[PDB]
């Protein structure tokens, strides 16, 4: 059973005129375009003991994302191919819930990781990736981060050596069967404005927001709207424009901290 | 011999323009709604789209049990997505999966935006949903069938609420989908409105999409929606309405 | 833990004075006299994808019951046996779990549902009858409702062919192994009446109900006292000649929904 | 292979006629901690049972304006039964925790308590069947001990038939093989059917037989209880109705 | 989520002064030292479906535990080992929980129970041992209490014959293999007073206590601090003493309970 | 099979002395939006505490009139070890939660702050052991970088006992296989025993050396805490006690 949240620290009209305001004159709060990006930092290899993981700070929000690989029998009906479980934890659920199935559908859909190749022994023995994403500063936009935790998470993860029914965590065989990476694109819609990459108080406004994902070609590989309010025809198709322009940067940038 | 290996995934368009129920591309399912169906309820409705049934009842404004969960300037809306474990094929646990209670939070913000809850302060209204019969847009006809079971409830609302998924199928753009269409295409996007304001409520893309298929796509549902608006501006009238599949 | 319901939906003194008054006449509110049971509507096959279902109005109350047959191997305890798992679900638990058992019960023991003919290859498998009971209107009176609705949607299920390994839904072998129907009779005992089949309102000023379960030839298949109240000795005793000659009346009526 | 269960003259499998008790144990302010407590022994099932009496109710807005809410636990120990029970509460334990708080609302006066919890826990410590009975009465006298008014106590046995015999107070051999089970529970000084159900097939003819039994037995528990009530502690050897 | 109970009941300042102003002449309110214990009441096989049980009377508090043994297939883990699930009931969770670990704890790293000689078939079949210790009567110090049950339960305990496939419950093969009994001995501290077995009021008003498990060979096997306050370092030094010279006589008692 | 804990030279499985800490690194306010953050790191058991300072408490029946609430998590991530760990919470991280919050409880002045809730979270990123140790440090200064007054601040080592040797802050394989396994944590300038527990095996006397041993590695590691409140960031390479 779905409610509204009872929490959600609303924010004055006064205050929510002052932003809008700068929104006019097409700056922020933190001094950005109405379609520029926060400052974006990723440590790979932040959690020693998971096969793979990542720490993201986009702004004031940080994603811990960590990968954990299990050799399990593959599931009756999908018989050649292995297991994608992603999980979100928010910690300062249901928007948990929402954001792992959010990450998991642009993952699998754009075929980013190639779960058919994570098979040892068809129909026997297949690899599962755990998937596990931990927002421990909720800085706003905790999509767009977890979206790129994620992604890094995934290429900073090593594959070990399988002896054939068991595994050998001390030699490193190869990588992750993975395409490419995908990044999402949160535009919000404050009053009449489309911003990118909302903040905190910027989320706290907003009408509601759309997320596009995109991978590198420029697909559309999911859109999620979201947010207690309303958008028109016009707002979403502009929204989309600028998140797809947008979206070309970010790949690159989150390109060169993946190393390539 | 990969000379003799094709595809295992049907074709889901066919001869003439035309897919598996034999629909084309730019044609609704049959419709059917009924308002006011369940009697102890504030408000209920009934709406079905081809072989996707859904009821939907409103216990309507009424003070809320644990008055801390309460909020003092908006009513508190309460939304449950769910399916009878008899609305699919196989048979569906009745325990909530993680799909159900993801859409459940989708269906309530849509509802959100169209809901006037800043009339009804420390109030709850609650939205029950049960899918009888799930062929896929399962999410749409739950999400109209509360709409309508609002307006039933005679709560105001700055619209009512209509909506189709639009797809992609055989690298052609369908509208209204069956579960085979919904398994098996590229693309799958409900899309929801509050018609007479042009609002977007509800917008999902599952599948994969290039940015002008995604525009066309686009303009297909709206059209869709505009069909399904005016049955439920009907139905609103005379309680009852049923309308034959046919060209947007 | 089970605690005294703080919904107690509470009505006045003055309304049951009222009601009280119009049994002293032998009349009801809703028209019917004391032992009267209320409208009946049955619609068969009302959910399509059920193996079979059954839509039951009594009254204002709505019950909707569907059946979905499954091949398991039969439990380790009942090797020549079938399974019926009876499930309701109330939607305006508790009361649900009661409902269900009571239900389940009378079905059971009964043996209305012959369980030892749904056996494919003994001890390697058997059909499961999965019923679930779905209560959308709650009108008072529910159990006999439930009742009602598991009969008929056991009386409309199909049974498919068994090819020999899983099973090919669109080949009807058959219908289910059922001696017969069941029907359940509620009691009220308001004030120093006893009332067939309460409304919503009568349940709600009555000291406590009691419900018999019948077969056909009218035994005794189940009883259920029910409510916060006590009842007298001659009044249990009353109540089940009022509760035995209403059945024959039900039985015959439910019979001819059910197609003889 | 099934047992036999009447032999041909008269006796049952532990050796009672089908018109006898099984032994009955009561003993009273068991517990130190407790408002009220009460064991209650039928042959071998054991029930130990605890009120903790009228208080403020925890989040005041699940109490009741003009009555107590009662809060009634049935559970049964993972040791009282031959295969170990799970802990975890069972769809049958939910079921008759509803039926004996239902059936302990007739009797308690609520109305004299508002705002207030009162709260009984119960548990087997043996099953041998009728413990939702044994139970039952364990807390009417654990209320009775904690010194909460009541219209009166309550009093209970199961009858059912066997070899199409019908009995009193079944075993856990006669409840599992038996064609029918019917435990019955009364407030015995005003003719007051407290919890009544059926588990199992019976004729209107030998339901009302059966129902006759059980008042008999009945009569006899309850001046056990009374007796138990003055004395804190009541023994009775297995006796003729 | 763990947080400061809200419910428990505060014990005024003045009657605080009073308990410590006896102990400050080292007599309790009770009439007891500063070090002894309260009277010990120990009732063996006492629920007679339990496959051994005791039930045990220290001061006020009261705990029922009893065992059930059941065959299984060992964990993949230990292949060579039996197994041992201890169950706390408090009935007046998370003291629960922590009460079972705490007596596991003891009873397995003392191998005062050998889980090694519970093996039927190594790897194919092995005992199982369900401790559950039920709280009746919180009277304080629960944890001393429930050890005492927990080894009186183990050491009523008999094993069935083996017949194969199952077991046959009325044949007695045996005993547990237990190598020997261990007590735990929590000790107060309220004020500056240190104080063996605190019953209800005491350990209400202590700061913390710490509870000290022995084997009869005096060899500390468990140690577990407990509650909102601190103490010192000389504080829990002399507390071991005291807790140990106690130790000595508890085993002297409980061994003859359990017929040494 | 079973594994050689200190070596023919005297160092053990990690090349530490026996009276040797692990490396240690303390960071302070890293999140942003909690009122007091540290990441506390002992060789390699990494802990992330965030505190989110005295606020009116959700449903008010549950706050007290004195004191604040103390809601403490302890929570391991399930890449935290080498064998995914299961997110849902543990028996282990039940007790282990309890055990911290009466341990932050001792320090933190609570009297302050009637009718609030003082929020502290703690995962464990990476676990090697003294992972409740870690963490509660993480905690107490997290608590320090929230302003939040107490006591004292909390520091805290696991002592054992490896192949008959008394050993200072133990390594997943000392906990594994060695004898005894004592987690201690005080208020140092009070020497106020805040937390304390033993699992395994020890003769009185043994048990007395340990705890000296523990308490000299409290000191060290309680110089670096004050040290790393002056100045948010702190390392620490390996050294004797
Ligand atoms: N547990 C299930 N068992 C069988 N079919 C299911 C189950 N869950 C979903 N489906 C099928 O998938 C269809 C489409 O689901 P989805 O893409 O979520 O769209 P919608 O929810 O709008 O139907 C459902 O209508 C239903 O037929
Ligand atoms: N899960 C179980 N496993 C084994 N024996 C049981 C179980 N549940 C009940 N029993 C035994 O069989 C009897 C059957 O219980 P039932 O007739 O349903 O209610 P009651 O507990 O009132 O007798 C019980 O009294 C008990 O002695
Ligand atoms: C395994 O088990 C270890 C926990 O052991 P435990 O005895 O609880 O000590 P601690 O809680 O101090 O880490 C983890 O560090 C993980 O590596």
């Amino acid at each position: 059973m779905s409610s509204t949240p009872s929490n959600q620290n609303i924010i004055p009209i006064i205050k929510k005129e002052s932003i809008v305001s700068l929104f006019e004159k097409g700056i922020r709060q933190d001094g950005r375009k109405l379609t520029d990006y926060r400052p974006l930092s990723i440590t790979l290899d932040y959690a020693k003991k998971a096969d793979g993981s990542a720490l993201v700070k986009l702004g004031t929000t940080m994603v811990l994302a960590g990968t954990k690989l299990e050799i399990d029998k593959p599931y009756e009906d999908t018989p050649n191919q292995g297991n994608l479980i992603v999980n979100v934890e928010l910690l300062p659920d249901e928007n948990a819930i929402e954001l792992a199935r959010v990450v998991d559908r642009s993952l699998r859909d754009s075929k980013a990781l190639d779960l058919t190749k994570l098979v040892i022994e068809p129909g026997k023995s297949v690899w599962t990736v755990w998937l596990d994403v931990y927002v421990l500063d909720y800085g706003g936009n905790v999509l767009d981060a977890c979206t790129l935790a994620s992604v890094a998470a995934l290429y900073n993860t090593k594959v070990y050596k399988v002896e054939q029914i068991s595994v050998n965590k001390n030699e490193v065989v190869g990588k992750l069967p993975l395409n490419y990476p995908v990044v999402t694109i949160s535009v919000a819609k404050v009053d009449k404005y489309l911003v990118v990459d909302p903040d905190l108080d910027e989320e706290s406004i907003m009408d509601a927001k759309i997320s596009f994902s995109y991978t590198p070609d420029l697909k559309i590989v999911g859109i999620q709207k979201s947010g207690k309010g309303s958008m028109s025809l016009q707002d979403i198709d502009q929204a989309e424009n600028t998140a797809r322009s947008t979206a070309v940067k970010l790949l690159e940038e989150l390109k060169k901290h993946l190393g390539i | 011999m990969r000379e003799m290996l094709q595809v295992e995934r049907p074709k889901l368009i066919l001869d003439d323009g035309k897919r598996t129920d034999g629909r084309k591309p730019d044609e609704l399912r049959s419709i059917k709604i009924e308002l006011g169906v369940l009697k102890n309820a504030d408000g209920s409705a009934i709406f079905e789209m081809g072989n996707t049934k859904a009821i939907a009842a409103v216990y309507g404004p009424k003070e809320m049990h644990p008055r801390h969960l309460s909020l003092p300037d908006r009513a508190v809306l309460r939304v449950r997505y769910h399916m009878t474990p008899f609305s699919t094929d196989e048979r569906k646990n009745p325990a909530p999966s993680r799909r159900e209670i993801e859409l459940s939070k989708v269906i309530r913000e849509a509802l959100e935006s169209a809901v006037l809850v800043e009339l009804f302060p420390r109030t709850a209204i609650d939205v029950f949903t049960e899918i009888l019969q799930a062929d896929a847009g399962s999410r749409l006809v739950s999400l109209m069938a509360a709409s309508l079971a609002l307006a039933d409830a005679g709560i105001p609302m700055r619209d009512l609420i209509a909506g189709v998924a639009v797809g992609k199928a055989d690298g052609v753009i369908i509208l209204d989908l069956n579960e085979t269409e919904d398994m098996w295409g590229e693309a799958d996007m409900p899309i929801a409105m509050m018609p007479s304001l042009n609002q977007v409520t509800l917008f999902q893309l599952n599948g994969s999409m290039t940015p002008d298929e995604f525009r066309q796509a686009f303009d297909l549902a709206v059209k869709g929606i505009n069909i399904i608006y005016n049955l439920e501006r009907e139905a609103l009238k005379s309680k009852y309405v049923e309308f034959k599949e046919e060209g947007v």
